[PDB]
């Protein structure tokens, strides 16, 4: 069998060069593209790194650049493995939070009032 | 863990290959050199040799160790016949690569902070 | 406990004896198509995209508007339902012209990304298609009223949270429109917010007109400082150049609006910016040179200044990273003698536990207020969504508002009660009445505004109002912890500067003449030449040139706030950290690297390198700082309004009237609304 | 074509005319068609051999993972076998009855 | 700055230009409520778009269009 | 139906038929395209930059069957061959010329083809 | 329902709900999990303890053939706790039928090699060892295919981006070709495309 | 109409060879100092 | 100077710090009535050893860390660094 079983946080390296100590990665969730109202881009947990100088190519004026990574999005299921693997690799990184809002509490009907305030006109 | 190892079991027969192809590349360092037909001299190359060994001492972990003995071994495969064709082992040495600053008031002049 | 199990596709959940059959399906991981409805509008129903077909029914009902009775099988995909979601999107696909090639809202129509998933798959129509014509509001909101699919949405906003009563429905049958009949401009605060709630491309933006398209951005979240009460936005980049804004819809502030004012200032973010390091020459003159010149300029004049011949001030838009390399290189020189630009008065109190310095309600507490009172400032005019919180709270249930001091045009029901400052010593005794019901409330609110505790009677009024606010929390106070008493500001980098531990007002840089100054003020122009000492050099460190950088001896370029991980404090001490998305121009740098890049060539050298190692300085004096997003309770505040009480200084003579004009001072206000040729172009149409 | 126009875009004589032959051609360019995730396999008769494609769908405009099969791997590696015993002028005969084909063998 | 690239290289450059030449175009005119314009010829350019011409006898070169519409 | 150098048409007397609407961008396989637009004061939008990289440009062609104002056309001339890397990225006043060099060419090849697609 | 769907038959359907089901029944100490495709796959998902014997069970029977090998892959997928997905396809010969193999492991877990049950594994089994790093057991020869020489980043993880690090060029500075940091002219132009509204309700997920 | 005269030619250097350049504008609008007197 | 300022840390909960709170009840009134000159800091919570800072003397730092007090300790704790 040779179970042998031991204990270590498993930081892998070797496999980059040097951008584990210099850069900090970001967890955080897409919210709303405020332009329309379709709410299926929210349950999935993304990351995107540093951004760095973006110059003019002096022929064209074409964005190019350094900045190796700058596209790595990568899609997770939730907050529980999004920890996981940014100590599985083992660079820095913050997390924010997910927003969910009020329920909340709307009833056609109370437009229309004897006495309160609630009441639309115009329509 | 529950997970079996490659070939060590713990930190002794790791200890001990990790200086075993040591020598492999020792008398290797002067075999090659002559036959790529380079020119530098030949303490440089075992110079580097121990540069590559001790940069990776931080582990306190099998497997991983055992993880590199695979890929240090197989870096002799190409190495002791001819599959490197004079340029792959040139690209071990950042030779006309521009220095890095590395120091504060260096950065400052030049860079959105690299 | 009071709920109904309703088998959502066969499958139970309890909702509230009450809701909506929308919010119950919403509940488990559904969309159901939404036309005429918004959460966060009042309920209409006269698009009639909702339909699902009940079960034990042969009719077809709409969850906009009705209850929900004893548990249904509310059947969501049927061999009905779809022969009703085909149904309804059929006709309104017909009575409209073939655009998006040009609609701007091209990648994000509500007609576009319903009529792939839903609805039917060719057209039978064949011939028709009428075509009404537009017409121009204000020089912000690109008009084509043809498109209009009539979803009631717009028109009710006129009646919902935006109070200007201006739209309506002109029109019987296939022919009616939505515009206005005269030609009555359309502006006031919000009134760029209607472009996001129009759900077709027949609304847009102005400026933005024609650009790009919104495939190719990259959505970077951030925040905004050019307010008091922060904001919550997203940018968008093309090829590293800004292209537009839109709210990022927390929940807490900024719940689906904006401000008016931050949508349109980027323009002249890239319009008048200084971009390199620009040397004395002896004269006016004023010419490019190395980095590495005035650098080493500046470095001897700084061993040979010592004592209370150096100053600074700080009163813009800066962050909270390079005001404390300012403050630990004055410091470490001991040499402090520093202040900032707004003007508030200092007695008791302020910089120690500060016990009112930060709105101390919440915002989110604001709709449980049932009175609220407050003097001496313009809500309308500074922090607009604060009286869109009022506005709301003051509808959908009862919320009295009374004020004191030169009325003007708000929106609601308000009441001017008096103009002097002695209406504010005598709501301590009983007279000019409500007289007892600020204490006889439930919720009760008192808020102050910074404008008028700029004047020089600002001191007096401290005290003033917090006798008769600490009257009501001795009285009851509510039930309950219910901080009452509560302050505004209006500009960003004020808070966040003062609980650093600097003074504010500008009297110990009024009282001695000092010889080199540092200006992050900038563009207020409190401090001039005239009232300092003679030539002797003043070195102007920020980015742009409005009010500072021509009288000045030496400039700094330097990022503005869309290019630094910054940090911010809202009225409320949360910190809501900027990130970068555009690199900065030219070649300006990050503005507390600076500062260690000035200590290493001058002979301190701070003892902190990265940014992090920045933030573990910025643990040591208030670890607040590094706590996002949360508001801790404490008040504390029963000594501290004693305290100031050993201050006895009077009030002044004068009606209360605030520097917010008409509409007019809302738009050239801090140093890019100045710069920026969009609030130019504007407030020549509100004029004309 | 295939008629639904859910994936086949329609005619360019439809494209100019109607309402809903737009919004079904604009936005079918922007982005891609519609997959049902699962996975997939098959291969048919290239006229040198299988042709292995495990297509893996994930359920967007855009494919996850697509591991293509091609002949060499197995037409060449069993050139270890088939060559030895034999001479050296054989084995460039061997290789062209194969008919193996170079950028093919980058699957 | 950039002068120096083309010194003998003559720089190739555009005659003509559609920045303006709507303007030289024989504006149109009908005196009905809404057009069809099919412009360039069925099946080709640009796709059919209906104007409303009441309002300073106008449509608008329909955008797509491009030549001048009115009344 | 021959594919080959790219040039761009215009309607009678001069209008610049594109109408810059991106769709031939977003599907060009190895993103030859880059157009930045501007409304031009006369109202219409216009383009300000319009590029094919020649070099990575890989024939697909999906160009001309993306345009809803039939704008780009692959014009079928294979002249070409210069001397130099710095040339081949064609700019917009190469191809409203190299689209002016021939019309009729263009025109009737258009003309006998687009009923079948 | 109409012209222009698939047709699709339920015999297949019938035998591969039948012939894989006493599959489990008769080793159930590897299957752990065993599932019918809708268009008539199978799926035997299998703790890679029994990686050889249970091809060795379908290297030979009567009843089931099954000796062409034809697809080894390897599927990464992040978010898992661990991450890879070596996947077979194997070929009956004598009775027209597919059926893959799906074993999951992790990185460091190494996998007993298929070397002696098959020898069509020989170079692709060495493919997942230069583009994953998952080191199989026992093979005879472990090598370098189809990857530069200088390589340390095992591509085609998710981690590993879309351009390297090491865009080349020449110098005559003396002789050589030499490696340097990568440089575009161009961004590649990430775009944003997953449209919302959720287009598939067979397939909707629990909704916690 | 807006067609050339006779022909031309896909020439390197005639001296002409097109030289393809950039075509935009300048976007930050660097500030500028103001005059020689104080 | 010495001195230039002083910063009081404290935590709303994890009752250590209760002293703190008590002193605030004790001698801030009166601790702030005597010596109107000297600007003292009160910030919000460290949560774990509220630390009682002080920094003067070109910029030096002078931390007494404070775990958990009575009523008087952080009354005479106070005064080493105040005369001095
Ligand atoms: S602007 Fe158009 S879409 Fe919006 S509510 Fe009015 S008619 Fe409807
Ligand atoms: S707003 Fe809707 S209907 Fe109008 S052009 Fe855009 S997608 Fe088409
Ligand atoms: S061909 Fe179409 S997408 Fe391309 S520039 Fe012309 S109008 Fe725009
Ligand atoms: S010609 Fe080919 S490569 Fe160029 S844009 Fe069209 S499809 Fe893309
Ligand atoms: S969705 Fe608004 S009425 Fe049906
Ligand atoms: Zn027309």
């Amino acid at each position: 069998i040779t179970v042998d079983e031991k204990l270590d946080i498993t930081t892998i390296t070797g496999v980059p060069e040097e951008h584990i100590k210099t850069r900090k990665a970001r967890i955080f969730v897409p919210a709303r593209n405020n332009m329309q109202s379709g709410v299926n881009n929210t349950k999935k947990w993304k990351m995107e790194f540093d951004t760095r100088e973006r110059w003019e190519n002096p022929l064209m004026g074409w964005a190019s650049t350094a900045d190796p990574l700058s596209n790595l999005v990568l899609t997770f299921s939730t907050k529980e493995d999004a920890v996981a693997f940014a100590e599985k690799n083992g660079w820095s990184y913050d997390v924010e939070e997910r927003k969910v809002p009020k329920p909340k509490s709307k009833s056609y009907g109370a437009n229309f009032s004897w006495n309160k305030r609630t009441r639309v006109s115009t329509k | 863990t529950s997970v079996k190892p490659i070939f060590s079991r713990d930190m002794n027969e790791a200890k001990r290959r990790v200086r075993e192809l040591y020598r492999a590349w020792y008398r290797e360092v002067p075999n090659t050199v002559h036959l790529f037909q380079l020119d530098i001299s030949v303490k440089q190359g075992r110079d580097k040799v121990r540069e590559m060994f001790k940069k990776n001492a931080h582990i306190t972990d099998p497997r991983v160790v055992d993880l590199l003995v695979i890929k240090g071994k197989m870096e002799l495969e190409e190495t002791i016949k001819v599959w490197k064709q004079r340029t792959h082992v040139m690209r071990f040495f950042h030779e006309t690569e521009a220095p890095r600053p590395k120091d504060f008031l260096s950065k400052f002049y030049v860079g959105h902070d690299p | 406990s009071n709920l109904i199990e309703v088998f959502v596709d066969g499958q139970s959940v309890m909702v509230e004896p009450g809701t909506t059959v929308l919010q119950a399906c919403e509940k488990v991981g559904m969309q159901i198509p939404r036309f005429c409805y918004h959460e966060r509008l009042s309920v209409a129903g006269n698009c009639r995209m909702c339909l699902v077909e009940i079960e034990k029914a042969p009719k077809v009902v709409a969850a906009c508007a009705m209850p929900v009775m004893k548990g249904w099988n509310i059947l969501t995909n049927s061999e009905k339902t779809k022969k009703a979601r085909e149904g309804v999107m059929e006709f309104l696909l017909a009575n409209h012209p073939l655009d998006c090639p040009i609609c701007d809202q091209g990648g994000e129509c509500d007609l576009q990304d319903q009529s792939m998933m839903f609805g039917s798959d060719r057209s039978r129509f064949l011939e028709g298609k009428r075509a009404v014509e537009d017409k121009n509001i204000g020089p912000l909101v690109k008009t084509i009223m043809t498109r209009c699919i009539q979803c009631t949405r717009c028109i009710r906003f006129a009646s919902e949270i935006a109070g200007v009563d201006d739209l309506g429905t002109t029109g019987r049958g296939n022919d009616m429109q939505v515009g206005t009949y005269i030609e009555k401009m359309f502006m006031s605060e919000l009134s760029g917010n209607i472009i996001d709630i129009c759900p077709v491309g027949a609304l847009t933006s102005k400026p933005y007109a024609f650009t790009a398209r919104p495939w190719e951005t990259r959505k970077t979240e951030s925040i905004d400082v050019m307010d008091a009460v922060g904001s919550n936005i997203v940018v968008s980049t093309r090829t590293g150049e800004v292209m537009r804004i839109l709210p990022r819809m927390h929940e807490d502030i900024n719940e689906e609006w904006i401000s008016d004012k931050t949508r349109f200032a980027y323009d002249g973010l890239k319009r008048q910016r200084l971009t390199e390091p620009m040397v004395r020459n002896e004269k006016g003159l004023l010419t490019h040179t190395t980095w590495e010149d005035a650098l080493s300029r500046v470095a001897g004049m700084l061993q040979s200044f010592q004592g209370n011949d150096v100053a600074a001030i700080a009163g813009g838009l800066v962050d909270a990273e390079a005001l404390i390399a300012l403050k630990d290189l004055l410091n470490r020189v001991d040499s402090d003698t520093l202040c900032t630009e707004e003007v508030f008065p200092t007695a008791g109190a302020g910089t120690d536990l500060r016990s009112n310095y930060l709105l101390n309600t919440t915002i989110a507490g604001v709709e449980e207020a049932d009175v609220v009172l407050l003097v001496g400032t313009n809500p309308r005019f500074e922090a607009p969504l604060f009286n869109a919180r009022i506005r709301k709270s003051w509808l959908h249930n009862d919320l009295k508002v009374a004020l004191i001091g030169s009325p003007v045009d708000l929106t609601y029901r308000y009441d001017h009660l008096g103009d002097s400052p002695k209406i504010l010593q005598d709501i301590a005794s009983g007279s000019h009445p409500f007289s007892q019901v600020l204490q006889e409330a439930k919720k009760p609110m008192v808020i102050l505004g910074s404008s008028a505790l700029q004047r020089n009677d600002g001191a007096a009024i401290l005290a003033a109002v917090s006798n008769i606010a600490q009257k009501i929390r001795t009285s009851s106070g509510v039930t309950g912890d219910w901080k009452v008493m509560n302050i505004l500001h209006r500009i960003a980098s004020q808070v966040a500067a003062l609980d650093l531990g600097y003074k504010p007002g500008v009297e110990a840089i009024q009282k001695n003449p000092p010889k080199m100054l540092f200006l992050l003020g900038a563009d207020g122009g409190c401090i001039t030449r005239q009232d300092l000492p003679k030539d002797c050099f003043i070195v102007y460190q920020g980015h742009h040139g409005d009010v500072g950088a021509p009288i000045a001896d030496v400039i700094l370029p330097g990022a503005a706030y869309t290019e630094k991980s910054a940090t911010y404090v809202n009225t409320e001490g949360r910190a809501q950290q900027t990130k970068v998305a555009v690199t900065p121009p030219g070649l300006a740098r990050e503005d507390w690297k600076i500062i260690r890049a000035l200590s290493e060539i001058a002979g301190m050298t701070l003892p902190y390198d990265t940014l992090d190692q920045v933030r573990n300085r910025l643990e040591e004096v208030s670890p607040n700082l590094v706590r996002y997003d949360d508001v801790e309770g404490a008040n504390y505040f029963q000594q501290a309004s004693e305290l100031s009480k050993l201050v006895n200084q009077q009030l002044l003579a004068d009606p209360l009237v605030p520097p917010q004009l008409t509409i007019k001072d809302f738009y050239m206000t801090d140093s890019i609304s100045r710069a920026s040729q969009t609030m130019a172009k504007c407030v020549k149409a509100v004029t004309e | 074509k295939v008629d639904d126009a859910k994936v086949s875009p329609p005619k360019r004589a439809e494209m100019k005319t109607s309402m809903e032959s737009l919004i079904h051609h604009f936005k079918l360019y922007t982005e891609g068609y519609q997959v049902p995730p699962g996975a997939t396999y098959t291969a048919i008769e290239a006229p040198k051999g299988e042709f292995g494609v495990y297509l893996v769908s994930d359920g967007s405009s855009r494919p996850y993972r697509c591991k293509i099969k091609a002949p060499g791997f197995a037409h060449l590696a069993g050139l270890d076998k088939m060559s030895k015993g034999h001479m050296l002028a054989d084995v460039v005969a061997i290789i062209g009855t194969q008919d193996i084909v170079f950028g093919e063998v980058d699957r | 700055y950039r002068k120096v690239r083309f010194v003998g290289r003559q720089k190739e450059v555009n005659e003509n230009f559609a920045i303006d030449l709507i303007a030289e175009q024989p504006v149109s005119q009908v005196g009905s409520r809404v057009i069809s314009c099919d412009g360039g010829g069925g099946a080709l350019g640009h796709p059919r778009v209906y104007i409303n011409l009441d309002k300073e006898t106008k449509t608008g070169t329909c955008g797509y269009c491009g030549l001048q519409f009115r009344q | 139906r021959f594919r080959g150098e790219h040039a761009l048409r215009r309607y009678p007397s001069g209008e610049e038929r594109c109408i810059a609407c991106k769709l031939c961008e977003a599907v060009c396989p190895a993103q030859a395209i880059t157009i930045e637009a501007e409304p031009r004061a006369d109202g219409s939008r216009r383009t300000t930059r319009y590029d094919i990289d020649m070099t990575k440009c890989i024939y697909c062609g999906f160009c001309q069957e993306a345009c809803p104002v039939d704008a780009i056309v692959e014009g079928p001339n294979f002249e070409f061959s210069t001397e130099t890397h710095e040339e081949l990225l064609y700019n917009k006043e190469k191809l409203l010329n190299n689209g002016d060099k021939w019309e009729a060419e263009i025109a009737a090849n258009i003309q006998a083809d687009y009923l079948y697609r | 329902t109409r012209p222009t769907v698939r047709p699709r038959n339920d015999v297949a359907h019938k035998q591969l709900s039948a012939f894989g089901e006493y599959v489990a029944e008769i080793l159930p100490k590897y299957v752990q999990q065993v599932q019918v495709s809708c268009f008539n796959e199978l799926e035997i998902c299998i703790h890679p303890d029994g990686v050889i014997p249970v091809l060795t069970f379908l290297r030979d029977h009567s009843n089931a053939q099954f000796k062409s090998l034809a697809d080894l892959t390897a599927v990464d997928i992040p978010t898992r706790q661990n991450r890879f997905e070596i996947v077979y396809n194997l070929l009956s010969l004598r009775f027209n039928s597919r059926i893959r193999v799906k074993t999951y492991t992790d990185e460091l877990t190494p996998i007993e090699s298929s070397v002696p049950v098959y020898k069509a594994a020989n170079w692709y089994e060495r493919e997942i060892w230069d583009m994953f790093g998952v080191f199989f057991a026992n093979h005879p020869d472990l090598r370098r295919i189809l990857t530069d020489y200088g390589f340390e980043g095992h591509p085609f993880r998710k981690d590993f981006p879309l351009s390297g690090y090491v865009e080349l060029r020449y110098d005559d500075e003396v002789k050589r070709v030499v490696a340097e940091p990568v440089e575009l002219a161009q961004e590649f132009r990430k775009f944003d495309l997953n449209s919302p509204w959720e287009a598939f309700p067979a397939y909707r997920q629990p909704p916690e | 109409k807006f067609i050339w005269t006779n022909h031309k030619f896909n020439l390197s250097g005639t001296p002409q060879q097109y030289v393809p350049y950039s075509t935009t504008r300048k976007k930050i609008q660097e500030w500028v100092p103001p005059s020689t007197p104080y | 100077l010495g001195l230039r300022e002083i910063r009081i840390h404290l935590c709303q909960r994890s009752p250590g710090s209760q002293g703190v709170r008590d002193f605030i009840e004790k001698r801030y009134v009166e601790l702030k009535k005597a010596n109107p000159d000297l600007p003292i800091l009160i910030r919000e919570c460290s949560d774990v050893q509220p630390k009682l800072w002080a920094r003067y003397a070109f910029g030096q730092e002078k931390n007494v860390s404070l775990n958990n007090f009575s009523a008087d300790q952080v009354t005479r704790a106070l005064e080493n660094v105040l005369s001095s």
